[PDB]
Formats: structure tokens, sequence, C-alpha cells
């Protein structure tokens, strides 16, 4: 089965070993990403912000 | 520890802040602390002949003077001669030269007396000038390397007006025993005053962090912070007024009133020309010409495009609300 595969690879050492690495760092990923989405969800902000900026440099 | 408190060309706006101490209050300070005030010439009993009898034993040591207080600019117009300041029958400097030669320690309260301050803006009449310094030049009128008899130069307590803690607390400092633990800045300020900024404490500090300019007074100054557009000194000016309220409730920043830089010894600052006051002086219409304290007009403009992108939305709307 392909999925057995997959798990298959989950045992190799090196394979594993990357996975535990990756799951080391999760919180870093996790605040990248809630970052990101801040970052997104205040896009509207951040876009009225360079709007503001833009319209001081026109005036 | 007796203190004579001589006013030259002041306005007395120290003495009413003084007044209003709180912690200790200006009686309890007067009486429980052991401070026994020779005279004040807005709350000395002795008038004429009898005032002088206590001046001029001050000047001459008949009686020790530990602390002399002096408020107001010391007045050297017409000519050098300071008659433009006649005080108990001669010119109010020639009183400062003993007073200041007689005590133990010297105090100038306010800027007038600390450098010169409103008196001393061009054309100056009055040939104001400050204790120890003529605005930021050291010297003023008893020169650069007096020293009282505790060795200290003129304790410069500036503002316009002194704050009453700026001056009361020193006062406790020296009645408790902690005179040692009075360190003074380069301009002779106590240093556990005017290590902070008036902005240190401000309201409005996260508004300036993300470079959100009060726009205008009133309802106005419900948001915003003034330095951008109403030459707010509060960055550049060295004061706890934010952090030690003045009156016990507010200070000029938190009200919506720039900080006009008052004490610091330039004050006031560009001599009030015209455009200066509560203005911010622009070049290209963008960049301040002063930027805050210890900062460089490039980084600090950089940050302040970088904070004015990353902006909250609160940082862009009233705060201080009904
Ligand atoms: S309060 Fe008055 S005495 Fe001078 S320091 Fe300001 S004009
Ligand atoms: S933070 Fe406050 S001290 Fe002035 S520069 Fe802004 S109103
Ligand atoms: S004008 Fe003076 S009283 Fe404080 S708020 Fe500024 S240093």
């Amino acid at each position: 089965s392909p999925v057995d595969g997959i798990r298959r690879r989950l045992d190799d050492p090196q394979v594993a070993e990357a996975l535990n690495s990756l799951l080391d760092h999760a919180d870093l990923l996790a605040v990248l990403v809630k970052g990101l989405d801040g970052f997104v969800r205040r896009g509207d902000d951040i876009a009225n912000n360079l709007t503001s900026a833009i319209g001081e440099l026109k005036a | 520890a007796s203190v004579l408190w001589f006013q030259g060309g002041a306005c007395s706006g120290n003495t009413m802040s003084f007044l209003n101490a709180d912690e200790p209050n200006v009686v309890d300070l007067i009486v429980d602390f052991g401070l026994d005030l020779l005279w004040h010439p807005s709350l000395g009993l002795e008038l004429g002949n009898n005032a002088q009898k206590v001046f001029w034993d001050c000047a001459k040591g008949e009686r020790p003077l530990d602390i002399f207080v002096f408020e107001g600019t010391v007045i050297e117009a017409p000519n050098g001669t300071g008659q433009m300041d006649m005080f108990a029958g001669r010119p109010m400097k020639d009183w400062v030269t003993d007073l200041a030669g007689a005590a133990q320690i010297v105090v100038a309260i306010g800027d007038c007396a600390c450098f010169g301050g409103i008196p001393a803006m061009e054309p100056n009449p009055s040939g104001s000038t400050g204790l120890q310094f003529h605005k930021r030049e050291k010297g003023g009128f008893l020169g650069p390397d007096f020293r009282s008899k505790m060795g200290l130069p003129v304790i410069n307590v500036p503002g316009c007006p002194a704050h009453p803690d700026w001056i009361t607390q020193i006062l406790v400092a020296l009645a408790t025993g902690r005179a040692g633990d009075i360190t003074l800045d380069d301009l002779h300020r106590p240093e556990t005053f005017f290590k902070t900024f008036t902005q240190t404490g401000c309201t409005r500090v996260q508004f300036f962090e993300y470079k959100q300019s009060t726009l205008s007074f009133g309802e106005g100054t419900r948001t915003g912070c003034l330095f951008y557009e109403f030459g707010c000194r509060g960055p550049m000016t060295h004061s706890p007024c934010n952090r030690i309220l003045w009156n016990r409730q507010s200070s000029k920043t938190r009200a919506g009133m720039p900080c006009l830089g008052c004490t610091e010894p330039e004050f006031p600052h560009f001599d009030l020309a015209p455009g200066t006051v509560f203005k911010t002086q622009k070049v290209s219409g963008m960049i301040p010409k002063e930027v805050p304290e210890g900062t460089d007009h490039l980084t600090y403009m950089g940050l302040a495009a970088a904070a004015r992108i990353a902006a909250p939305q609160w940082s862009k709307e009233d705060m201080f609300v009904v």
C-alpha cells in the first residue's frame, strides 16, 4: 500500500531525525504562520498605512 | 537648615509651584523638616529694615545660610549695574553675589535663575542671566567655577516653573541626610529628576512609537503624539514631567499641550521666533528639524517609516476618550 510506504519512510532513522527536528522548531513555524495570518488579517490596515504614507509624500 | 529664598527677575511661578508641594506640602517642609525659611519675598513676615537685617546677617556671615534659593534671573541691566532689579537697597545681583558666597548650598529654581529663561530672551532688556548658566553656556552670573561652601555648584532645578517636587524632594533629601544621594547632570540638574525625558511616561509615547500625530488641539488631542505637528520637545527634554505629574494630575503632554522643553537651558527654544510656537519645524515638510535625543535623522526617519507601515489600528484612533 502507498500509505504503508509513507509509514515505512517515517521509520527511516534519517527521515525520523529530520521530522523530529521539524517538530522541535514547530513553535517557530507556528508563530511564523500566526504572524502571516496576523499580517493578512491586518493587510487592510497596512494598506491604509501605506496609503496615508504615500498621501503624505503626495502633499 | 536655614533657607533664604530670593527672587530676582522672577515671576514667582517657582514659588507658586513650590507652594503646590505635596508630600511634603510646603508648610510641613518649612516646619517639620528642620528647614528654617529665614525669608521669602512671597512668604516672609519681615519687611523693610527687619528683612534687610535678616539679609545682611546672612550676607556677612553673622548667621549661617545653609541654602540660598534664588528664583528669577540675575538682572544686570542697565549697563551691568543691575538697577532694573533693586532689592532691599541694593541691585539684586549684589545680594546674589553676597548670599551665594555665603550659602552652604545655592539652588537656582526655575529657568530664569538656572539659565536666564524667558527674561534672557532677546533682546534681553533686563540683562538677565542665570546664576551659573546663560542658556546652555556655563558660567552665568556667578561664573563657571563658583562653588558653594559645601563644594557644590549651583543646583539647577529648572523648569518654568519648576515642579514643586523638583525642589521639595531635594530639600527633603538635604534635610534627611541624603545630600550625598543627590547627583547632578552637566547642567547641574538633579539626575533623580532629569535623567528621564518629558516623554518618559507621556501618555502619547505609543502614538510617538507608531508615528501617529495629533493633528489638532482640543478633541484632536484625544489621539496622537504632539511631536510631529505641535513641536513637542518631550523627546529632547529631560524632565520627570510625565513621571511625577504636575499638580498630581497631569502634564502638558498628557493634556495635549506640547512640551516646550522648559527644563532645557535653551528655553524658550528658538526664542519663540515666528513659526516655532506649537509647531514642528520640518525639512521638506516631512522631516523634523530636531529628532529625539540621541537619534539621527536617517535612522529616526527610517524607523518612523517602518513604524508608520506597521502601525496598529488603535494607534490611529482616539484613546483619551470621554
Ligand atoms: S516660572 Fe517664572 S520665575 Fe522664571 S523660571 Fe519661569 S519665568
Ligand atoms: S510621546 Fe509625549 S512627550 Fe511629546 S513627543 Fe509625543 S506628546
Ligand atoms: S515644557 Fe517643561 S514643565 Fe515639563 S512638559 Fe515640558 S519640561
